């Protein structure tokens, strides 16, 4: 049942000043300032706790070696075996820890679903899988998406 | 946080 | 295109409770982006404005404080804006925010202007708020679109030749506006030089000529370099935005400088006004102040 | 005037490591890796141009006979 | 031989901008080579050591990374150390750096160990950077005392009983402990043998059994002759360097070796960080990683 | 230069 309000309060103009140049074309108001109310921080919440820098230049960072890599899809049926692929998180750089890893194919299971489609090797960056981004990701996340998938998977693949 | 907060 | 359509459903929220979300259609935003882009391009980098004309500093993404500032100022067309950059970033509805100031970009192209701040630039955007805002609510693919849209927004503006606006400042590379003319557009922002600076830079009443920022790019410059300035270009006055002030505006080297900044209590951490500037035919200058209630 | 800055941040230690031979006596710890901090290469050009293998070689093989 | 003298003229660079030299006298460096040579032949060329030790990988006359090592990990004789060799070459302050760390085998002999690795090599340093800053700061008769001193270095140690440390690697001729044990000095590096293959051989994870190398030199081995090497020697790890590695350490064979590299952002070419391995009196085994700040 | 450079 919200009902907005304005309003508006003149306080005290800008202060006359004296010796101001005759080639200077602009001029100052001396009336009344005019301020117009908006919000309350109580009606309106402008904090916003979700921006993290550190955390975004961390996946940033990963990002921008991804698109050096060029890019390609990849379908597999998932069949009872599951999808035939390990894989490993790499961070952007020197002994970053677990939360902005790549997540890289280590292993294509002989006989499994990858191997016998081809088009995946060791080393290729599984980009996004189900629609969903691997980029910047953790390695439980990773496989959490990877064992949800179903029938027929969509990859985006990432090498050289 | 000073890129600026 | 459905432009109308747009901006009603972006004014549809005037009476609610802040906060509320339009949630336009990708095909939709994706229209606003191509269309103003193609705008930008057609307009010169180096805006050649004529008064009377409002003037607003950083919103970041407080869509409620913007639709308050047109509600105050006067919705386009009723007056003219210059909006100074920072559209982005901080605040919890950026999107709305820049759809609706490209929506009236392209209704009215040549009484509605935005120039480029240094949160229009993916490699502060991506940090800052906006990337996670397309990524939340759209997807990646909409946040690169809005990239290569503010890569072509103009740089700076002179106001009836005697008011000089960009988002930060001064470069000490700024000799002729030829400089500024000659860059082309898509462009990105570098972390060096004239481009960078006119989006970076402070003014600091402690330095005398230029001194190093705070903020780890750019340069800061004191009142003597402002004086300098403008007597060589026959200006009057530099309008720039990009510094949180307490009033909304605030004067540096006597009244040769003006900070504009038009985000009220700057993302819940600040309990600023916000003010724009008019500019009236005779070349006037007023202050009006969006003062957040108590 | 340059001042030296120096720290430390700790990271995820090594992962357990599944069946491990009883015979082996050494072990890996799982605690937290330290992560010390050594200079930028802004502070510090660790590049050298003036290294070249070829020349040297040359040089070497005329050594060699002298 | 002034021994605390001229550490304390290594050491005083450590607040300085990093490149900044330490000009050692030419007896002083003469003096250095010649005890370290008497240290070296008194002690086995297999040394038998025992934890507590760290242990290092390549340092290549990156000068101000070595002191920062022993900032972190702890002066002599604060932590006992095992460096793996590699310690001229590449780097710009070759001479700051083996000088510091013969100073420390001289006046620590029994607490600080250095294995020669494949650029301690008349042959190997003569092009890659050594022979040509002793030239340029000293002489080079200064150079052939140091290469005198190489001649000298052991060339393998073992830690209680348990991890196997060399420079390079395995070779298929070592059967017995006693074929390195045999081996006397001063000796040069051959092209090829066991000598060369400790100093010279890469573990590689495409091959089943030995190799060619991509050097033109030695062998590669893989996960296999590893398992078997340390069984047979009632062994728990092979320790090794050689090798960039991007996090300063790499595990091989699951965790049957580990290559330990300890120059970081290697002579400005890659982006790596050092690290090195701490091994306690209950046979621990950790790594401390040092990474270039942002 | 492989001899690692
Ligand atoms: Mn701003
Ligand atoms: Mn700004
Ligand atoms: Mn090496
Ligand atoms: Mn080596």
């Amino acid at each position: 049942p919200y009902e907005p309000e304005s309003g508006c309060v003149e306080i005290p103009g800008l202060s006359e000043e004296e010796d101001p140049a005759p080639s200077r074309k602009i001029h100052f108001s001396t009336a009344p300032i005019q301020v117009f109310s908006t919000y309350s921080n109580e009606d309106y919440d402008r904090r916003n706790e979700d921006v993290d820098p550190m955390a975004a230049s961390a996946e940033y960072e990963l990002e921008k070696r991804v698109e050096r890599l060029e890019l390609f899809p990849v379908e597999l049926e998932k069949d009872s075996e599951g999808l035939g692929i390990s894989i490993i998180g790499m961070g952007a750089g020197a002994d970053m820890g677990l939360e902005k890893l790549g997540i890289f194919v280590k292993t294509v299971t002989e006989g499994g679903a990858a191997h016998r489609d081809g088009r995946i090797q060791v080393n290729d960056l599984l980009v996004e899988v189900d629609g969903t981004s691997l980029v910047g990701v953790t390695q439980s996340f990773a496989a959490s998406v990877l064992r949800n998938t179903k029938g027929r998977v969509r990859f985006m693949i990432g090498r050289e | 946080x000073r890129x600026x907060x | 295109l459905n432009l109308d359509s747009i901006i009603g459903r972006l004014l549809e929220v005037q009476g609610s409770r802040p906060g509320k979300n339009v949630q336009l259609t990708e095909n939709e935003i994706r229209g606003l982006c191509l269309k103003s882009r193609e705008i930008f391009l057609s307009q010169p980098i180096l805006l050649e404005l004529e008064a009377p004309l409002k003037i607003c500093g950083d919103i970041h993404g407080q869509y409620y404080d913007l639709l308050r500032l047109f509600e105050y100022g006067g919705f386009p067309p009723e007056s003219n804006y210059l909006f100074l950059g920072d559209y982005v970033d901080r605040g919890k509805q950026s999107l709305e925010t820049i759809c609706l100031l490209l929506a009236y970009k392209i209704k009215y192209p040549e009484n509605f202007f935005l120039l480029r701040g240094n949160h229009e630039c993916a490699s502060i955007n991506r940090i800052y708020g906006f990337y996670d805002e397309c990524k939340r609510r759209y997807n990646i693919k909409l946040w690169k679109t809005f990239t290569d849209c503010f890569n072509c927004l103009p740089i700076a503006a002179i106001v009836d030749e005697k008011i000089f606006c960009c988002h930060g400042g001064l470069s000490p590379d700024l000799q002729s506006m030829e400089q500024i003319r000659r860059i082309m557009r898509p462009t990105d922002v570098p972390d060096q030089g004239l481009l960078c600076d006119l989006l970076w830079s402070d003014p600091d009443k402690d330095v005398q000529g230029w001194g190093e920022n705070d903020r780890g790019v750019s340069f800061t410059f004191g009142a003597e370099v402002v004086a300098k300035f403008l007597h060589k270009h026959d200006l009057d006055l530099i309008c720039r935005a990009h510094q949180v002030v307490e009033d909304g505006y605030e004067f540096f080297a006597k009244r040769q400088l003006v900070t504009l900044f038009s985000a009220p209590n700057y993302c819940g951490e600040f309990d600023n006004a916000g003010a724009m500037m008019s500019v009236d035919e005779t070349l006037m200058c007023s202050f009006q102040i969006l003062k957040p209630a108590d």
